[PDB]
């Protein structure tokens, strides 16, 4: 007699642990930040992980020998321990490209991250990385348009771009929106963009919004010759809402609006991407809500994770941190990411958080922006850090100037010439920049007042997301 | 309390609340289309086409709003237009019954200025029927 | 008065208000918070609700062509937490003006939006949200909810049973609705697609939803019961989880599933706006909560996405089972159970319920037990959730030695002797085996399921403490 | 004509009484989805009155019980139950909910009794696109009747569902919720007569008339003459009855009256006196609250319409024989006997508002 | 291996996979009612009216969605606000049963602040049905 | 609690003078006049009663819900000053009886039947108070004040209109006509009669044609927003 049905519980590692299996070349791969309870070995628990993210559950199911599951079943293929913990592995599973719906960044989610980091058996579990498969990104729309197009369509080259929250978040009404973008605008930012939490709300409806915008829009781009654009927030409450807010975009002529992705959902974000692609806007993602996600070094989904979905999902732009400013993340964990984000492959470099070489296969790439707690003296090590394809954006930093948001602009925009000029030189940003700033507030009044105003302000804090 | 039994309890219409009508009840409803110089007619159907149905809506889309099969009955003879005598009517009902006595016979009368069936009532139904109540059996 | 001042001020001085008396409007949250060093609670409790609101870090000048004190966030109380040394509640109070009506992305957005990525604060944690009745009242809410769904299936006087076809991914659509059928006639309510079945080359979703209605059909005419199989409307877009919610719909089945949390509210809240107007049930998936809701003293409590998923909207929602594969608490799960049920719910920190509820009549969520769980966790699960709810058998159905019919007739037996036994006075929680070892005696498919899982347990430490 | 005039400082008071609409400007009208003939056809409904039932509590039910007390009352012999005018979709029954069940009702009740049922669902809505939204799925569960409020909702949404209903086969009941806010008085607002008329061309196939004997108020006489403007093809003018002018309709169709409102047993032979069989006479507390439910409750009331019916046709003198018909028909009925012992002191007698 | 059969195995709802209940089984039941202060009911319904089915979505457009027949059955009575004596609900099965004793007849309760139907299950079968198995006949 | 069939008077159910009304509530001021023989609080509970869930007998189906919950309330009753027969009645509904953003269907309970009742001899709704919570449901004005100021560029002022005359009887043509020479000399607006629709004499669709070019050649003329 072959092998049977035989009813009753076993160990996941009999099935799940296949430390001999060579992986292929489409299949999924995920590395897991593993924490097993007590009593569990690190083995059966990397096989609970594959099993339930993928073919099995707690009892032997008879159903089974219908299929199969050798063809079908997710696999623990290697546990590495943590250097410095006693009760840390990474876990690292293979995953067949049957499993997934094409072109479906929530299936991927669904099978991945769905139910295994509840698992008693576990005291925490992180997703550290995933390795696409060209097979399956293959099978993505993607970024409506990505680096390239973007600069080609806005005719923007050879620097950073630069943009700017609007402030306070929320309390203004549309006209007063209005007034400070074309005031933002015409001093020298390339984008203004509303607050992540700014949709419609009783103080400012959005279509009373993306008219007064448009306006701005409009006046500062004859005004000043240059291309000028604002974010302009589609994140709604439903999908039909969302779509109403890119259709009237679509019919003022304006370049880009922007979606939150994780608060309105991967399922709204890939229609409302190709909504973008089909009708060439622009769309910013911001990633509010990451944080609840990626902050913590022992539990969740680390940020690059995140960032290679909404490649996939779709998006032009999205907030990859500063390094500097207000919110965490490290200079050297954001570069692995940005060149996730930006580039076509991506060798594996484990000392920037890189634990599988990523081929993208020429799936458009994603502007990083780096927004939140910036100011002037910050702009060397941006241009620094970035390169000129970034955007940066200083929402504060141009809104907080004292002679108001045009000088404020202007400021931001000398001092992001002056670095990049600098940079071309030859300069060493690192060790130069405090005097390329300098030198450029000898001819800038504007630049030389938001220096005053900023100098002694830094944000350095112990790191909590350490590699 | 009395309940009033869902099991072989079908009406029909106009007077199927009271108690069965009597011949001299019967021709006091002939009389009172007589007076009025309504249109006297009999109608009639057989057991299976006697009751309100469904079955045609299978060839429709969604346009079954007050359509229902078995509302027509079949004509006895044609409408007794210029009818003022009564003995007349119940000779026809007679002569119905007869004809098809295992029918449900309808009396009914049109009024030609509203163009409407202006009353009606069974007169007959087939002695097969066990789909109905006595009055005293209507509610237990 | 006052003129515009450039320059970086403390949070506190505009954020912190510890005299602020709370309007019956305001949304409130309770944040566990944990400062950096050299970080006062009061300068934290301040940055996240000035960046959860109106304000950033350094002063604007447009601040002045406004009201901030009508529109500003509020940290209006901070409270120690008992046995933490750096460990704070922060209670935040967000005027109604700030929320998009009917958005529960927008109401996340604000409150969990950036804050937690905050250098200053090395963990915070979303603890509870107070959703006052004038917000309740913008959202459509839940399709139909309990009542109506119990009125709709004819279904009374016990817990539902569901069941989740396994293995996960790699059967074929026939296959599938083979064992829909099987599980379903055997005595199940519902079965369902596992979370991760959408549509995939082993099999097409809508090759699915035919063989699936075959089987509810089938099983439906042979037991003379209402049936039901979750259909999975998850999907990359909002126009394909459309185009199989209109395919159910066209089928005329009673029930399709959607992972919230994976597809997103805002496909959710569309989806449970075409259930509403369509008359179909929604069973709510909480895949990838646990990412989120896991650990103590970083990111947002189950009880908090649980909330949101009945104003977003949903007919069911997965609660935990405290003693199946999953983690919960017992005390934990009681508190959001009666979050997801009930009209109004009364301040309790007992069970993690950090402000009283007033629910306005937005319709209850049916609340669903599932995972690792089997014949013997019956009078527990009866115990703990009462009728109320529906219990799902996966494993627990299609791993019995017998096949489906006889895994269904099992868990449905146990069931009943168990709503029996609670009807007839019985203490489940002592008398619970002898009611399963009783029902046994004339239960052959009963015997068989106990005498396979009597020994099996999922007992851990718990991470999730409140 | 009623837009700006009855504010003006230089008057104290205006009433418009009566309306004279010239068969040119009536030729301009779709008019009522179908009228009391074609009704009468579509129903297979001939000979009597026609019964009704508005459900109670008025709010505060569920959809399954909605549904439960329609299928109970339409079983018992009435020909219609409705829905109460606010019933419309609250958080203690949706509408959709609603609607299906009370199809179900319906369906149940048509099988069990073999007469054609209907329930008036309620398009009533906050805006023309929810209205729209209930016809259609009252037309896809293939029911026979909807309803609307025509004054709250308002002639331009009551024109729209009347065409709907032209277009789609539906029944339209029209309810006249808020009428008395406007015609009470004698001597400021506008008389239901005119109210009737703009009814009968912005369409409805049933319009509310008032009962004479009920709770509400509206005298035998003033009724009389509305009830021919809103059923005849022609009505001469006629002072003692309050009609100021000929109206000459030009084959617009008839209207329904529907009298309801606090009317129980007793009240049939003058019900029946009054209207004749084109009208529709609606029992709501005078069905559920029969002591023993609703399907005795309709009996009572289908038995007591058809025993007046049957009086009239056979000769006998309703105004002044109605007791002892109704008394004769308690001896074979114990359901008429249950309503006529609980109703039997009720009465409704007022000094009247509104005088010619 | 035992063998769940299809044939000639209806159920009804809750209760109806344990062994009948006896006439003590039922008046605990009735006891739970009642020390709950549920209103007690009981419906009926002949054999053609007993099981949910899908005759009138031939009328239908789209829209059969948790759409079925004969969920609804016919109230015995009204149901008995605030009864809190067993005996009277026992009395009351006694005569429904008796009233039609080949009708099925089921014990319902309701929770007037829940709004909904708080128990149910069968305590009466015709004599004729054919279609259901004893406990242990369920397999084979 | 049983079922009892028959009469008895409203005040029993829907007389309240101790509730304490909820901020949820919506609340009517009701200036009543009843019949002679009738009490207020009869009169003020008949009013609750039958604006909510009540009618004119008892109904068995009470019992399947909770009529406190649902029930209209006549909580407080006052005399009005120089009246020997008239009371304002207040009434508290609750926020469950009513859809959400309908106006509709909020007037249809508290004025739907109750004004044509025999035992009253008039009826006045003088007020009602609107919960936040209801409010909340209605997506309200399009546009209101300062958005409506901030479009159209005006501040400072009243903003200033024109009804065109004869009300009816102007062409398409006269009535553009008109209407360009009032807006080029300093009003903001003008507009169509209440009763200009469309007609025989003035079609609607020959106006808005005519009117746009009015309006464009005024705003032209002036530098002024202009609009009809
Ligand atoms: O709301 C804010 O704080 C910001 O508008 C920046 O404001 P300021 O420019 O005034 O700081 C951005 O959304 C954050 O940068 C988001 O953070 P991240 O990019 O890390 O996702
Ligand atoms: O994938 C699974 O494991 C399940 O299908 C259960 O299978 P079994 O019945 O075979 O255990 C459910 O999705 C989990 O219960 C979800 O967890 P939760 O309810 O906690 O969200
Ligand atoms: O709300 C009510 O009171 C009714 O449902 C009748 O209830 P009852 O049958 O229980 O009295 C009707 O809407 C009124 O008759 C309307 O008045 P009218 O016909 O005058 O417009
Ligand atoms: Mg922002
Ligand atoms: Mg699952
Ligand atoms: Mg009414
Ligand atoms: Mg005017």
């Amino acid at each position: 007699a072959g092998a049977g049905f035989k009813a009753g519980v076993k160990d996941y590692r009999l099935t799940y642990y296949t430390p001999d299996y060579v992986v292929r070349d489409t299949d999924i791969l995920a590395a897991f930040r593993m924490t097993p309870q007590p009593g569990v070995p690190p083995e059966e628990c990397g096989a609970a992980v594959a099993a339930e993210s993928s073919t099995g559950t707690w009892t032997t199911v008879w159903t089974d020998g219908l299929t199969s599951l050798d063809r079908y079943k997710g696999r623990c293929y290697d546990i590495e321990p943590v250097p410095g913990e006693d009760n840390q592995y990474i876990a690292y599973v293979a995953y067949p490209i049957d499993l997934f719906e094409e072109g479906s960044v929530t299936n991927m989610f669904t099978s991945i991250v769905g139910n295994v980091f509840g698992f008693k058996a576990l005291r925490a579990l992180r997703l550290e990385d995933l390795r696409i498969p060209p097979a399956y990104v293959k099978t993505f729309v993607g970024p409506p348009h990505g680096i390239q197009v973007e600069r080609d369509k806005l005719n923007k080259y050879g620097r950073g771009l630069l943009g700017c929250t609007i402030k306070p978040k929320l309390g203004l009404s549309a006209k007063n929106y209005g007034r400070a973008v074309y005031e933002c605008l015409r001093g020298g930012l390339d984008f203004t963009k509303d607050d992540e939490n700014v949709n419609s709300q009783p103080f400012m409806r959005w279509r009373d919004r993306f008219l007064f915008v448009a306006e701005a829009i409009y006046k500062a781009q004859a005004e000043t010759g240059e291309v000028k654009g604002h974010y302009l927030n589609a994140t709604a409450g439903t999908c039909e809402e969302m779509m109403k807010r890119a259709v009237c975009a679509k019919e003022l002529g304006v370049p880009i609006i922007m979606h939150d992705y994780l608060t309105g959902g991967f399922t709204a974000n890939t229609s409302l991407a190709i909504y973008c692609r089909d009708n060439g806007l622009l769309l910013h993602i911001h990633r509010a809500m990451h944080a609840v996600i990626d902050r913590q070094r022992n539990h969740g989904i680390h940020f690059r994770v995140l960032a290679k979905a909404l490649r996939m999902s779709g998006g032009d732009h999205l907030h990859s941190g500063t390094a500097v400013g207000k919110l965490e993340g490290e200079r050297e964990v954001i570069l692995g990411f940005v060149d996730l984000m930006r580039d076509d492959y991506v060798e594996k470099d484990r000392s920037r958080g890189i634990y599988f070489t990523q081929d993208w296969c020429s799936m458009p790439g994603v502007m990083p922006v780096a927004s939140g707690g910036i100011h002037v003296w910050h702009m060397p090590a941006l241009v620094e850090i970035f390169g000129d394809d970034a955007c940066l954006q200083f929402g504060g930093g141009t809104l907080g100037h004292p002679w108001g948001n045009a000088p404020g602009a202007a400021a931001n925009r000398v001092a992001l010439e002056a670095c990049t000029q600098a940079r071309n030189e030859g300069r060493d940003l690192a060790r130069e920049g405090g005097d390329v700033i300098r030198s450029a507030c000898k001819w800038s009044p504007e630049l030389a007042a938001a220096c005053e105003v900023w100098k002694e302000i830094k944000f350095e804090f112990d790191t909590i997301d350490k590699l | 309390m009395m309940v009033w039994t869902p099991v072989n309890n079908k009406m029909f219409e106009t007077f199927s609340y009271l108690p069965p009508l009597t011949d001299e009840q019967i021709a006091a409803q002939v009389d009172y289309i007589v007076a009025n110089g309504w249109i006297p007619c009999l109608e009639f159907a057989e057991a299976d086409k006697a009751y309100v149905s469904n079955e045609s809506a299978i060839r429709f889309g969604s346009v079954s709003c007050l359509y229902y099969d078995n509302r027509y009955w079949t004509m006895w003879k044609l409408p007794m237009f210029g009818c003022r005598d009564p003995m007349q009517v119940l000779r026809e009902i007679v002569a119905c019954t007869k004809a098809f006595p295992d029918a449900y016979v309808r009396l009914v009368a049109f009024d030609n200025q509203k163009q409407v069936q202006i009353m009606g009532f069974l007169v007959q139904r087939p002695k097969t029927a066990r789909d109905f109540q006595p009055a005293n059996k209507r509610s237990v």
